[PDB]
């Protein structure tokens, strides 16, 4: 039963941010606003542009945005 | 009588407007969403655009394009 | 229960002799049985599977994880089991597979990390004095080993005890080895401890024994070598009573100092290494004459290591190391040996590097005209490693004389042939190029005599010769020597000997690659027709040889063949574009494109598509090829009306064979497919829109290579206007099917966008439909995968319901 | 078939291929456009296995590369692409 397609499909299923027809839309937005704060804090100009629009220094927004990353969109259901 | 409207989410929307009518009219869109930061007219059907994300985009009109639709 | 305890480890057997998964389940109840099962019968179970006689590598392996592993549970319940475990492995430091020497290493490693410092000085002091050499050096071993493990500064105090003892000279002895084996085992990791070792160790230079002081000799050495290039600063107290002793001693103790001074000396400054070399080279010339093997062998790596370094100055050497050097160490006896033939040679080549060509060579040269062919040997070694190091911008008259005159008659009188002088002439001649004008007639009328007659091996010599001379034989504005010995070779054509006939035709091609296709002695018009019949040998250096030829020919003159000729030559290379060989296959693929260049397409490709049809799977393979090497070279502007009026024509197994076809020659041809995709574009609507699932597979092979092939260069519309024909297709139950419409779809990921791709993908993720659940997240897992980042830019807006917060504001800043 | 790939962590070691296997992709055994050099994983580089076949495992003569394509589309960066046997032992076949 070991073939290199269900080991394809299995290690798909453990990189992060993977769905499957079980996945809800609150966990659909978590990933999508953890990997959105990551890719602000990768690109340069992007926080440049967040840092003069709210008239903060980087280190600021930096800290905000990971602190941000814990619990984004609120709790769960349930 | 056109104007060119930058959306935030969006990309360029195409309006004219109708003097005899008084009306504002969508005749034309895009297909992609782009984050526009900024535009620049080309000549009459072209339109340059620039991103929150560092892209920069031409945008033109097909020669078939009537202005005057509903 | 105690008979239970091995039933149950039976576990062992589980893990030696089992696949991967029962391997990693065994090893995982193991690892987390190990503290209630203890390290007694463990143990006493494990070693005696390890000292078998019939254990292989890889169980030896899998058992080092074990006990990896159950060493890291039990930590300090094997302190009464750490003599046992020694006495079984304290072999494989010193075994001759060099595998059991590093999972020795690792055992006693994670053991000395599980038990204390403490408890393995205590268990391994008693054998330091122990009277058996072979015990002395195992345990000097381990404690390397544990030292490396723990860090040195751990034992460092008992190493300034041990060294120090009063009561046994052996103690002394094994603890000067220790430090030796330190230094051995971990290199230049050792430089921040240099000063503590060379302190430890500085007493023992002037020890009243003997064994004590050569050990201190020889771990000094090791020590400046693992230090290398850094580190001399911490050896002054030791500079100076090692000068002393070699003025002093004699013997091997002298050699072991002199082996010191010489690694100590590329560690200094310009004027400590002229005064200290003057030193050692004084007693150095007195060891120069001696009949020890083993001192002659320390004093070239000195001589070697001296040499090298900046003060040392070129003229000092030239005046007072090269004369009793060539005097004493360049004789027939010096060519016998094997490994001091061996330093001899290097340590020759170093001093040209920096002493200057000429001098070695004009000193060594007219020993190539001697009686013994190990010395003729050993001078061509030297001075072809020279001038291929150097150069002959410094070689003059008289001395091109001698060397053209040696490798002359040292390559007439050699009776055993060996490359050596092959290399050696080759290198001598290339290395002079256009300067050797007046000595091509006798040279090439020397290959001509070895070529004429002497067993077929001097005639694939002397092909071998001429292959890498011919270019100089020209570009020394020569070309009738070339024609006429390109007339001899050609009159040996039939042969018994497969790689003398490769040699020929090397020989051959080189030739018509250099000489003009005109201007030439033999005539292609009768060469080729020679050619024809070689292609069917089957050894594969005829066949390369021969293929290559045919394509020099080819692509150079092809205006004095006929297209009949040249369709037959085709026809013949077909099958050999699938061949087992790279070198076959690609010398296949070189030649029929030349060809097919020579020709052209009109004729080559009706055959082509003839045989489509009736041909079997295995000879349709090459037909594919061959029809994309066709529309590679001849552009695909005259290959695809053709290939899609035989879609035309109503029959499977026809069309499957014309998409087949497609498919590879996108592949093939890249980004030259850029110009072709909408006239294909029909093709492939009506392919997909069909009941064969093999049409559906084949088309969507040809749409993930077209899509692949052309990125970066604006074929965006057509690619949409396939995707859309493409997307029906996700459905699909069948594996193979669903596989290649997978691979379209990754494929038209790269080249129209991520952002197309999760437009179409959004319809579904949420379908009360499982199974349309299930296919769109397959789909968006791929897309996921593959370019994560770029998504941030292209997900929807999603908004705000009571509980939760979905918008993303910093996105809808304005500046 | 009881294949999978190895898939761990590829360190420094370079992928060998034996004579019949010798221009292949690791991956998608093409023979078009050889692009990046093999990586492979320290465990599957040791002992009696240096210098083995990745695809088949016999005597290696030349090194493995990835085509293209492949490089392309980025299956370069996964792990390492030896060829495991599952349904058989190590010192099997
Ligand atoms: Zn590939
Ligand atoms: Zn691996
Ligand atoms: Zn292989």
């Amino acid at each position: 039963r070991y073939t290199i397609h269900s080991q394809l499909e299995h290690l798909q299923s453990k990189y992060i941010g993977t769905g499957h027809a079980d996945t809800t839309k609150w966990e659909w937005l978590v990933n999508q606003h953890r990997d959105s704060y990551c890719s602000y804090m990768g690109h340069f100009d992007l926080l440049n542009y967040f840092a003069i629009a709210e008239n903060e220094s980087k280190a600021r927004v930096r800290f905000n945005l990971m602190e941000k990353m814990l619990q984004p969109c609120g709790p769960p259901a349930d | 009588h056109r104007v060119i409207v930058s959306d935030v989410q969006e990309s360029f929307i195409w309006v004219r407007y109708k003097r005899n009518e008084n009306q504002l009219i969508i005749f034309a869109d895009d297909t992609y969403p782009r984050w526009v930061t900024t535009a620049s007219l080309l000549d009459y059907d072209t339109v340059a655009g620039a991103d929150k994300f560092g892209n920069i985009c031409v945008v033109r009109l097909p020669p078939n394009t009537n202005d005057e639709v509903d | 229960e105690e008979q239970k305890e091995r039933k149950i480890m039976k576990l062992l057997l589980k893990i030696k002799n089992g696949t991967p998964p029962m391997r990693k389940a065994a090893l995982r109840q193991i690892t987390d049985k190990a503290r209630e099962f203890g390290a007694g019968p463990l143990f006493n179970q494990i070693l005696p599977l390890l000292m078998s006689p019939t254990l292989e590598d890889q169980e030896r392996h899998l058992l080092v994880k074990v006990i990896d592993r159950i060493l890291y549970k039990l930590d300090d319940l094997v302190r009464p089991y750490v003599h046992k475990i020694l006495v079984v492995i304290e072999p494989l430091l010193i075994d001759e597979d060099y595998y059991a020497r590093v999972e020795g290493r690792e055992i006693i490693s994670n053991l000395a990390k599980a038990a204390g410092l403490a408890t393995m000085i205590s268990t391994m002091r008693p054998d330091i004095d122990n009277m058996d050499e072979y015990v002395r050096n195992t345990t000097a071993r381990a404690f390397a080993v544990v030292a490396s493990a723990l860090g040195i500064p751990s034992l460092l105090p008992f190493l300034k005890a041990v060294c120090k003892s009063k009561k046994s000279w052996q103690a002394r002895h094994t603890g000067i080895k220790i430090v030796q084996q330190i230094a051995i085992l971990m290199g230049c990791a050792i430089l921040p401890h240099l000063r503590s070792l060379v302190e430890i160790i500085e007493h023992g230079l002037v020890d009243e024994q003997q064994k004590v002081r050569t050990i201190s000799a020889l771990a000094i050495a090791a020590l400046a070598e693992a230090a290398t290039p850094y580190g001399i600063e911490s050896f002054d107290s030791v500079l100076k009573p090692l000068w002393k002793g070699i003025r002093q001693h004699r013997g091997k103790g002298l050699a072991a100092f002199l082996k010191a001074i010489g690694y100590l000396i590329p560690l200094m400054d310009a004027e400590y290494a002229n005064y200290y070399t003057r030193e050692v080279m004084l007693i150095l010339i007195r060891e120069f004459q001696s009949p020890d093997e083993e001192m002659k062998k320390i004093v070239l790596k000195v001589v070697k290591q001296c040499c090298g370094t900046d003060g040392v100055e070129a003229n000092y050497i030239k005046t007072e190391i090269l004369p009793p050097f060539f005097k004493h160490f360049w004789q027939h006896r010096m060519a016998l040996d094997r490994r001091n033939y061996r330093q001899l040679v290097d340590t020759t080549v170093e001093l040209a590097n920096k002493v200057g060509a000429a001098e070695i060579i004009s000193r060594i040269v007219d020993d190539l005209k001697d009686e013994a062919e190990q010395y003729r040997k050993m001078v061509m070694e030297t001075i072809e490693k020279i001038m291929g190091n150097l150069g002959a911008a410094d070689i003059d008259h008289k001395l091109e004389e001698q060397l053209i005159d040696g490798i002359l008659y040292a390559f007439q009188e050699q009776t055993t042939e060996d490359s050596v002088m092959l290399n050696g002439f080759g290198t001598v001649v290339n290395a002079l190029g256009k300067r050797v004008k007046p000595y091509l007639p006798q040279i090439c009328g020397t290959v001509l005599w070895r070529l004429n007659n002497k067993s077929a091996k001097v005639r694939q010599q002397a092909a071998d010769l001429i292959s890498r001379t011919a270019v100089v034989m020209k570009t020394c504005q020569e070309e009738k020597l070339m024609g006429h010995l390109g007339v001899v070779l050609y009159e040996y054509l039939g042969e018994e000997y497969p790689e003398v006939l490769g040699s020929i035709l090397g020989a051959l091609k080189a030739i018509v690659n250099v000489i003009g296709m005109h201007k030439m002695t033999p005539p292609i018009k009768d060469l080729l027709p020679r050619l024809t019949p070689i292609l069917k040998n089957r050894h594969e250096k005829v066949q390369e040889n021969c293929i290559d030829l045919v394509g020099r020919i080819a692509d150079r003159g092809a205006e004095y063949v006929s297209a009949r000729e040249w369709m037959r030559i085709c026809f013949e290379l077909l099958e050999l574009l699938k061949a087992h060989k790279k070198a076959i296959r690609r010398a296949t693929v070189n030649t029929f494109g030349y060809i097919a260049k020579a020709i052209g397409p009109h004729d080559v490709l009706a055959t082509l598509l003839n045989n489509l049809k009736v041909q079997e799977r295995q000879n349709r393979v090459c037909t594919t090829v061959a029809i994309a090497i066709v529309a590679e070279t001849c552009s695909p502007f005259t290959v695809l009306p053709a290939l899609m009026n035989e879609y035309r024509v109503p029959e499977l197994n026809v069309q499957n064979g014309v998409l087949k076809s497609l498919s590879f020659l996108f592949e093939y041809i890249g980004e030259m497919g850029k110009d072709y995709i909408y006239a294909v574009t029909p093709l492939l609507e009506d392919a997909l829109m069909d009941r064969d699932l093999v049409h559906r597979q084949t088309a969507s092979a040809v749409v993930q290579h077209m899509s692949l092939g052309v990125y970066g260069f604006g074929c965006e519309d057509s690619l949409n206007h396939l995707l859309n024909y493409v997307w029906p297709n996700v459905f699909e139950t069948s594996p193979h099917v669903i596989q290649a419409v997978m691979g379209a779809l990754e494929g038209l990921r790269v080249a129209i966008g991520p952002c197309r791709m999760l437009q179409y993908c959004l319809q579904g993720l949420f379908h009360p439909a499982r199974k349309v659940r299930d296919v769109y997240w397959k789909i968006y897992n791929s897309i996921y995968i593959g370019s994560q980042d770029a998504l941030i830019a292209h997900y929807p807006r999603i908004y705000n319901d009571d509980k939760n917060t979905y918008i993303r504001y910093e996105l809808d800043y304005i500046l | 078939p009881d294949l999978i790939f190895c898939r761990k962590q590829a360190g420094v070691a370079i992928g060998r291929l034996c004579e019949k296997c010798d221009g292949k992709c690791v991956i998608c055994d093409s023979y078009v456009r050889p692009c990046t050099l093999v990586r492979i994983c320290d465990e599957c580089n040791y002992g009696s296995y240096q210098g083995r076949c990745v695809i088949c495992g016999g005597p290696g003569v030349s090194d493995a590369y990835y085509c293209k394509e492949c490089t392309i589309q980025e299956k370069d960066r996964d792990g390492c692409p030896k060829i495991v046997n599952l349904g058989s032992s190590k010192t099997d076949l």
